[PDB]
RNA sequence: CUUGACUGCGAGACUGACACGUCGAGCAGGGAGGAAACUCGGGCUUAGUGAACCGGUGGUACCGUGUGGAAGGGCCAUCG
RNA sequence: GUAGGGGAGCGUUCAGUCCGCGGAGAAGCCAUACCGGAAGGAGUGGUGGAGCCGACUGAAGUGCGGAUGCCGGCAUGAGU
RNA sequence: AACCGAACCUGGAGAUAGCUAGUUCUCCCCGAAAUGUAUUGAGGUACAGCCUCGGAUGUUGACCAUGUCCUGUAGAGCAC
RNA sequence: UGUUAUGGCGUGCCUAUUGAAGCAUGAGCCGGCGACUUAGACCUGACGUGCGAGCUUAAGUUGAAAAACGGAGGCGGAGC
RNA sequence: GAAACGAUGACUGAAUCCGCGCGGACCACCGCGCAAGGCUAAAUACUCCCAGUGACCGAUAGCGCAUAGUACCGUGAGGG
RNA sequence: UCAGGGAACUGAAACAUCUCAGUACCUGAAGGAGAAGAAAGAGAAUUCGAUUCCGUUAGUAGCGGCGAGCGAACCCGGAU
């Protein structure tokens, strides 16, 4: 048979060198792809959303682990 | 001279006619041309499905007598009971209340049937009285 | 045709479902509304000259316990 | 319309629309505690443009 | 949410003489007789409640 | 070991034509675990659902048609 | 440049003013090579025989190629 | 009483008609849409999206470059 | 100006359309009739006018070649 | 609907002035009223008809009719 | 004008309550007019004081598949 292509939504709300305020939603993610960072916190939902001001720091390890941060602008 | 006697300058405009027009044929192409049953609103389109009940009441209102009005301006005439129509309260229907807006100190004695706290705070540290009906 | 006033005159028929209820049911609903007739019965009285008529039952029991421009 | 005074149309002083959260009103709850006190004040200025002509004249 | 025959339940609640519903879906499977937790009433709060009824 | 599967709230964002939906630092009443930093407003997340209306039920005391009460209604839960 | 929106205007009946014209002849009808950016508007010539332009303002039953549209008149099929 | 799966006439009555057909005087300025969602919805309608006029704002627009991040297609490869 | 011979160019109009010279609708021809209106102390906006933190009257009364009177009431003025 | 009160169709069927009906379930206070008997111009409605006027028509308009409900259609109602 | 009887199409974008609407039509009685009337009342001031009519209160109180929709009265201003 066939239904549901499914509407989603994901994808990384504000990129790399972003200015961000508190409480914007930074990534929208399924699992831990990207891990919270200095400034950062993960929703339950794994949803990434910032605790204060600033600057938006994007982290590449290598992936399998990256990093979303949050360093001050001012 | 009537004759002489000029236009508005713009008060109006023509009517208009949908005679003619040379590729006029007027609304839409199919579907509401015709009908007088256009009706913007209706229950079906998001406006029942909303929830809300609370109850209907609306019962005694008063006159919304401004201080800056009172104070300021004219001669405080001691207000009272019969001039206050004069003044512009005018409601009927209604008895009349006291609040306070503007600031200026002042002797005033005005008979009404409520004011509000900072009003009775306001009117008698300027000096003055504020009648109530027993 | 009565005696005293008149007759028929009658009401329309009401019907409904959820019938009865909790007293404090969720609602009573309609089903009925149709037109209704009424009448009445006749028996043999006469005044001021022999007559046989109509009695109302009313106006029976009127004519019985007293004679009011009637008798029996 | 006539109907909707009481329930929530209900006009602001900015000539703006009172419409806040139905999310569960009645029936069928039993989910968290703030979806509960998830109703609302609210609104939008879409269907608030024509939303006061249902309540026109009495506001 | 939907309810008819079947195994578990929604429990209504209160407590010792404060005046709250939790309204929990609680469940006959396992174990249910004791419905019994702590949640807080009106003004005191703090208090155990019995949703056992 | 316990009843944070909390109450009163939401800075600010994801998302939707709308209605919904989603995540969320943080203030307070207060709790539970830990020595402590601290964590907790259900569950690795993603499905386990349904507007209004009419009504059942517990609580609160605003409306209540001359006035004092009650019937009925309203608001906070909540069941269908 | 199609639905659609905006702007300027043309023409027609009625009405109030203004200016007037007409038996050495009104409107209407007929022709016409002129005028105007368009709707349109004049010039003269022929018909007519009792009335009518121009200007300003106001009001409209105010503008037709269509609707197997309506009343009428007259064609084609045919000297069949 | 020359068309009877319910006669004829007058009437309510300009029944309703998400259907079809038609909708006339000029020029000027712009200028679309047949997508999305919901719909006893699918040739229909509400909201959005796209058109116009007016106001306010006043370069935020547009392309193109530099910087910065995000994505897993083409190719490829065989490490599950 | 009228008529003409020759050359070049040249797929009625309308409607309905993804698309019409269409072998898709309509229509014999010419008159004349013929379709976005009217109403309400309604709602909202644009332009214009009078007063302006005020602004107005309705029924009705009285004069009526002519219009005045009539503040019952309505709208601003405070919100949640 | 908490449905008061008027109104009757069927069964019932009290008081009478330290009395009776009402005041929107019902109660008490507190008010307002006194049913079971009748008549009663005026201000209101309409236009067969007569008069006067009209930014009403003027011969496809205006009433159907510049007189005709006649001719003409129908058994008739009716149409015209 | 009052009275006895009383539709449906239609609206609710389907349809039973509902709306159309006590509308159309039938019938009965009467006059130039009718109807209605001299509070067992409105009404919440211990005001008003027969009826009808106009304004207004007011789309307000309220009625309702609380849907489509329907929609008062007192006060107050009058004609009388
Ligand atoms: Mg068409
Ligand atoms: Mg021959
Ligand atoms: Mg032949
Ligand atoms: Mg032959
Ligand atoms: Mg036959
Ligand atoms: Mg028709
Ligand atoms: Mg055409
Ligand atoms: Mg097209
Ligand atoms: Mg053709
Ligand atoms: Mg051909």
């Amino acid at each position: 048979n066939g239904r549901d292509s499914n509407p989603k939504y994901l994808g990384v709300k504000k990129f790399g060198g972003e200015v961000v305020k508190a409480g914007n939603i930074l990534v929208r993610q399924r699992g831990t792809k990207f891990k919270a960072g200095q400034g950062v916190g993960m929703g339950r939902d794994h949803t990434l959303f910032a605790l204060s001001d600033g600057k938006v720091v994007f982290i590449n390890k290598g992936k399998g682990a990256r990093f979303i941060s949050i360093e001050a602008a001012q | 001279g009537s004759r002489k006697d000029r236009k508005r300058v713009g008060r109006g405009p023509g009517g208009t006619d949908k005679t003619a027009g040379r590729g006029h044929k007027g609304q839409k192409s199919r579907s509401g041309a015709g009908k007088g049953a256009f009706f913007e609103g209706g229950r079906s389109r998001l406006i029942a499905r909303l929830p809300k009940r609370g109850f209907n009441n609306v019962g005694t209102t008063y006159e919304v007598v401004k201080l800056s009005q009172l104070q300021d301006l004219e001669d405080t005439t001691f207000d009272r009971d019969t001039l206050e129509a004069y003044r512009l309260v005018r409601r009927k229907n209604r008895p009349v209340k006291l609040l306070a807006s503007g600031e200026i100190s002042r002797a005033v004695t005005v008979h009404v049937d409520a004011a509000s706290a900072a009003a009775i705070k306001a009117v008698e540290a300027a000096g003055g009285r504020v009648v109530l009906p027993e | 045709t009565g005696k005293k006033n008149l007759v028929v005159n009658s009401v329309i028929r009401r019907g409904k479902a959820r019938a009865d209820g909790g007293v404090g049911r969720k609602t009573t609903g309609i089903t009925k509304r149709v037109q209704r007739a009424n009448l009445h019965k006749k028996a043999i009285r006469e005044n001021g000259q022999v007559k046989t008529v109509w009695l109302s039952a009313n106006a029976l029991r009127t004519l019985s316990k007293g004679p009011y421009k009637g008798i029996e | 319309t006539h109907k909707m005074a009481k329930r929530r149309i209900k006009i602001t002083g900015t000539g703006k629309v009172m419409a806040f959260k139905s999310g569960k009103r009645h029936q069928n709850t039993g989910k968290s505690g703030d979806e509960i006190r998830g109703k609302g004040k609210g609104f939008v200025l879409a269907k608030a443009e024509w939303a006061r002509m249902k309540l026109m004249l009495p506001r | 949410a939907k309810d008819g025959p079947r195994i578990i339940v929604k429990m209504e609640s209160s407590a010792g003489t404060g005046f709250y519903y939790t309204t929990t879906k609680n469940r006959r499977n396992t174990q249910a007789k004791l419905e019994l937790k702590k949640y807080d009433p009106v003004a005191k709060k703090h208090v155990v409640f019995r949703e056992k009824k």
